């Protein structure tokens, strides 16, 4: 059909007359895949990802279709899937996947994507009492390393109020995926779909894994369920998309990232919102470093999402699990999700926490005693029960009405 | 960059004056205590003096 | 009329001669369009309206009109428009829009523009009291990501008293269409045109929505009435123009940006403003890419607008809402629209906020004695009255008379 | 091509052009390439800072960053001495400003710092000026002599 | 089989049809060789190993291969090998070598990595009393400059319970190969097969030395033998593969390294693990940008510090911030908890020596630091010994159990 | 045998079909030589030995040699040689050099190098008492501009005890050749060879003086005697080779430098050292671009060289000469050389210098009670003995026994 003309290291050219763009091809001697990214007159540029050094001048290509698809069906509940869309395991025969979806879809009509008003019950008393999620809210957890991101993340997986969970671990090593999917039980994995790819996989698969998980969750949305998508480490998606964009040839504009990363984040994670039939509540994670406090992916994800959680290292150094810094973190759709008395209670508890930080640094200074500030004294005497409300062990799962009841207790 | 190093001395001076405050507060219970509360009184006013010396030196980093 | 010889991901090259620059074409086996960016001898470089991911080499371009023009009439009052110009509301019938006009018009004559001296009531108490606007100016709201821009536009749209309100939501979170639409009453939406494009839409439509919103505002200006143009993130226009310019082979000159961005911002931001017949008052939001006001596109937009409001995260995390930094924000018609005792009182309140910010460390650690500096004494005395004057809720809209009355009360 | 614009505006065998060029800096840094090159071409620079615009000190001329090349040929020796001593008072107060803001300054150690603290308000309402106000040159120099000592 | 178009300093261009990337061709009049980095439609960018002087327009290129494979057999035990594979010296004659295998072999996926058992004894009594290591475990050593790591490597070669010991001196200095081999006996050299290469040698064979040593160690893995791989200065492999990468043309991403070394180093390191044929214990040294990427990729870091090596406490390892991640799958529960309590008995001395540098610390109620003061010297002569002081595994156990008393 | 087709600034290009690399040609009208550095299949890049004064197109070339060789011999001592090889003093009679050698030889066999065991008495108290050099060690001196690299080579070269000294002054001021001959006594000038090239000389003399010095050093090494080679700014070789190769069609890689610099510098810089008969001991002055840490030509010279003395100008600003930072400098070959008590004394007083460099702050800040840190109490008492042991005058050379005696009485 067409043969390789040259190999330029990471990008190859091949003569195919009237080849379309977005298509994917088989190298005929091996079984290797490569897509088309740029079209010339007769001699298309073409991006491989797996292996380059086994290539001649005149090695043949093979056509499959116009756009890359995946096999999606209702038998995926409890499967480790490749990021390109294949079942990784060989212990089971791949079941009946009837439908045929592409990875590039579009979000719904903005006049059909309507306002979110219902709460998303979560089990964690800090994310649900003081902050509050909504069914259609895209949370972003901004964590470091060693603060307890995965323990909180498994607490989200287990105690959620969702019907189908769709995890996505983009850049990982095998010990961490085994540690994390060994951390959540079989009652969780009987409803969970796992789109797992690791850091040894090539960059195209680590980029397509987010599209794969979003397409699985759009399918389980379109039958009318409350899907909970969990992209783990959108930072590593961004690193994969950086490498693909720089290998395509593209000038970096901010922090070493090409414009394709910054233009492909919104059309990735704007798909995961409310819909006219069912809805998807997504929760993304960003690994913030002390090396770059600037971190353009963190700023753009904060600019696209709506409601961020910050896991600080100080609240991990003193034993405060989960290490959620209330007041440094917030949710945007809370004022139209919770009731009015819960909204005036939760603001007073955050104001008590900030007032306690100020009053401890003014009480070790020598210039405080009890009686000349009423807002201070109530925070002083409510310190330990606020700390018993925020802190929560891994196997202590609470309900929503118990959380609101204990919150109304802990404010007054 | 060396003004960051000074409050590492000033805060460590604070820890070595509140652990000494916990020394006297552990041995006000056993008793000489009137001669021993003379030492915690100079300790706690210095601990207030050291805590004031940090909060005007940790606030002096933001001004640059 | 001509074939395609290149497809490069953003710019497609077509061998078709005698093409006028600015003209647009239809890819005739589809229903998609493309606009001529540059020409060669017979090899034009043009930019598609929709995405590029379905095209191939020999694919014709039939000739369309010589310039892309939108259709505008009086029946746009109360509608939902895209950046191309076509209506979003499908269930609402298609209006009769008798006039049509192109998106690239010149500003008024610099002598026929007039000195602006009538105040524009915004409803926000801080801007009205300490800063203030004029009917005709172009103020701008500079902030980081998630600091309070969209909230302040909603507050300032419930507060404003214009004749026509043209709201452009450019490159923003697609959920928020119904939220901006549900914070407005019906008598406001009966006079409100709403141009909505989304962050998913390609780099032309997210770039060209500013010009169709400004063209609709110029139409209702030329009918002879004072209109209000609120634009949400003109920096998304700036990012779209960066991506189109760098795809079209232009050098980086500052911070990631080509010179075409810095040359194309002033004509967009300058065709707003006063006029011989009517006036459009414009309020643009600017997303500073870190939490710094000296971003490249933030500095370039600040050197063009006349009046700038700076929101800072250091007051967002202190629950000082709205987060208007009184120091780094200024209005360039303040001294021109208002009387002398209001100007004196506003300047004195700004100065005594600054002189409290001089002192507050000496208050925190207990060192400042009372009677030695009367300016700082009046600062410490009137702090709580000021920060009951500065903060206000989103539901609290205050008229201009009570604003200047409480301003005289608080300045003493 | 910037020196062959800026060098045409100066003294001449008949007539003269005194020129004043406004220069916008690509950030608040004065070491912008255009700011640096136009500073190396022109005969005097008046650097306005944003710190003094935020402190409501208008006009926001930073005196230490400013200079005027031709002043020593223009003014008398007494006026040049008074100008230098007033600029040294401004620099002395900028030295002791953060030390008195933190709270270590007790009155009495330095002889120049007490002079700076005492003449602070006179220097401030000499430098600060309203927009609709103009001074004549004799009132300017006699107010300088009254402020400096 | 192809004429040379031009010479671009370190890049040759040739006119030859149908060659694969990585095929190595032969300068026929001078007997030098050069492998392919990129092909055009008929011309080919290749790069020479050796120096490029003496070459002209129109030299021939003999084909002689399509990918480089090393002539490896059972008779390589006790011989000096270049990074390419040919011997170093000419005093010895090359013996019979029946087999040859290529330098590439795909590792198993990380989702099904095996369990570790069967304690592997290195010889230094400090770690196999404190931070033990199994057969298929791959270990990273994080040491500095002038910390005495060469004696450590020579004494964990001497006293290891492995039938084959393979080491790759990849990028070493001129003197340092004799400096290293001066402290290996003959009973050790008759067990070693070892690859050396110097900084004189081109970056192409300085990065193929790692694949050569890994491939030879995989060959001796398949013969039912327990084999130990050593790669000294993985960072010098990283800078060599960097020089090959941006010498071929590639922009860098992190530090100064291209992403090709970030695609090749997990491929080089992810292999060489617990196979069912008797497996391959890898010890990889990294000096103190990519140490994060190495330290997050293999199980077990050993840290040698100058702050400890300024005294005469050798081997210069500090147990308070090094740990091998698999000990409960290796050593028994008694030995594990006794080793961990000796670790926290050492770690409480440094928080109480600084408090007994000042005159304040007494006894009376602190049951963990009062034991360190009396039982310090048994600790501090348990966790150090000389270069040729061997301590077997059935001595360090009861020695450690009489340390805890 | 060919015509010259263009003249650049540094480079010549000609049409010499089937010309070898290294083959040097002379220009037929103008007597001057030029050697081939690149091929472009019909069209060769030559590098001339002199300037380009009158160079018309089509100027001829004539075959002279296949490689460039220099005349060496034992009758070369006490003389001055340029980078090419010819004597530089002209009032003297021309000597008789018997043999010829090419400039490109290969380093010795690494299995046949000896083992460094005995010290090289250097003269400076710091690089004898703290960083002892062995006979056969390659050390390098790393500093910025005018920090004291050449002054330290004056102190070394004055008090050197080697059997024969080859001093290479590569690409530096013509002024200082007499200042080096002013501190060479006749006993060490009767056995010294100065290979001097000045910074105004053309590119390949400055590029080949290092090879000429190493060729002379290998000749007198192969006679059987140990020889001291001292290169002054091998960075001048590095940037001469940068300007040669980068203007010959070769890409920027790390600092403006081609790959050929990083290919040809570790071969030059390693053909010194031990040997089966004799030993070159080498001291390489290295100039740094900035005073930073990411210098593309300082870092890899630091990596491929066994021992390095780091001069920092922060000690040259407090007038602490020689400006050796003993914490940043190291000597890998001293633990094999000195006795064990010498190692203990060196490590102890390095520890004392490192302790006083931060106990000094809490002496000025009045927070140091005596006795609470005894080691610091030992680092304050012996501060003056250390700071007379470390820095010494230029004309103050000291023998090895006085250095070890003074080291012992400083540590005790
Ligand atoms: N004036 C205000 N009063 C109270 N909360 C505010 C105000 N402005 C912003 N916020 C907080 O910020 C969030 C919305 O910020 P927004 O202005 O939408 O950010 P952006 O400017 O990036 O769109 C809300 O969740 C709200 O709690
Ligand atoms: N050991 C020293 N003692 C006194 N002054 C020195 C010493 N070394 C350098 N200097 C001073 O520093 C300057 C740099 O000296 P030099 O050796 O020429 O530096 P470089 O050769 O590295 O440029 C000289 O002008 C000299 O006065
Ligand atoms: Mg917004
Ligand atoms: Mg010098």
């Amino acid at each position: 059909e067409g043969k390789i003309i040259n190999i330029g290291g990471t990008i190859i050219k091949a003569r195919l007359p009237k080849a379309r763009i977005g298509a994917f091809y088989k190298i005929e001697p091996s079984q290797r895949l490569a897509e088309v990214i740029a079209i010339d007159e007769d001699e298309v540029f073409l991006l491989p990802f797996e292996h380059v050094s086994g290539m001649y001048c005149g090695q043949w290509l093979s056509y499959q279709g116009d756009e890359f698809k995946i096999r999606v069906g209702d038998a995926l509940l409890g499967r480790l899937i490749d990021g390109i869309g294949r079942p990784m395991e060989s212990n089971i025969v791949a079941p009946y996947l009837p439908f045929e979806r592409s990875l590039y879809a579009e979000p719904p009509d903005p006049l059909l994507r309507q306002v979110i008003d219902q709460p998303f019950i979560l089990g964690v008393r800090a994310i649900d009492g003081l902050l509050t999620c909504g069914i259609g809210q895209r949370i972003g957890i901004f964590a470091g390393s060693g603060v307890g991101k995965s323990t909180l993340l498994g607490m989200i997986c287990n105690g959620a109020s969702a019907d189908i969970i769709v995890l996505a671990l983009i850049g990982e090593r095998g010990r961490e995926v085994n540690e994390f999917l060994a951390l959540l039980p079989q009652s969780t994995l009987s409803k969970c779909v796992l789109v797992v790819t690791t850091s040894d996989r090539p960059a195209l698969e680590r980029m397509k894994a987010a599209f794969t998980a979003t397409t699985i969750a759009e399918y389980f949305r379109d039958q009318g369920k409350n899907v909970l998508l969990m992209m783990d480490s959108v930072t590593r998606y961004a690193r994969a998309a950086r490498d693909v964009g720089l290998a395509s040839g593209e000038p970096d504009v901010r922090g070493g990232f090409p414009p394709s990363v910054f233009s492909s984040l919104p059309k990735l994670l704007e798909r995961a919102g409310p819909a006219p039939k069912g809805s998807i509540t997504a929760i993304y994670t960003v690994l913030l470093e002390s090396d770059n406090v600037n971190d353009p992916i963190g700023d753009e994800v904060r600019s696209i999402l709506d409601g961020h959680i910050v896991l600080t290292r100080e609240l991990a150094e003193e034993n405060h699990f989960p290490a959620i810094d209330i007041g440094l973190s917030a949710s945007r759709v809370m004022h139209n999700v919770v009731t009015s008395e819960h909204l005036r209670a939760a603001a007073e508890c955050k104001k008590l926490i900030a007032t306690y930080k100020n009053v401890e640094l003014l009480i070790r200074i020598g210039e405080y005693t009890m009686g000349q500030d009423p807002e201070a004294d109530k925070a002083i005497k409510n310190r330990k029960l606020i700390q018993n409300f925020i802190q929560q062990s891994t196997k202590d799962i609470s309900s929503y009405e118990k959380t609101i009841e204990s919150l109304f207790k802990v404010v007054a | 960059h060396m003004l960051d190093r000074i409050l590492s001395i000033r805060k460590s001076r604070a820890n070595r004056l509140r652990e000494s405050m916990a020394k006297i507060n552990s041995q006000i219970k056993e008793v000489e205590k009137r001669s021993l509360l003379d030492s915690q009184k100079r300790t706690k006013e210095n601990l207030q003096h050291v805590n004031k010396s940090v909060e005007k030196l940790s606030f002096a980093i933001k001004e640059h």
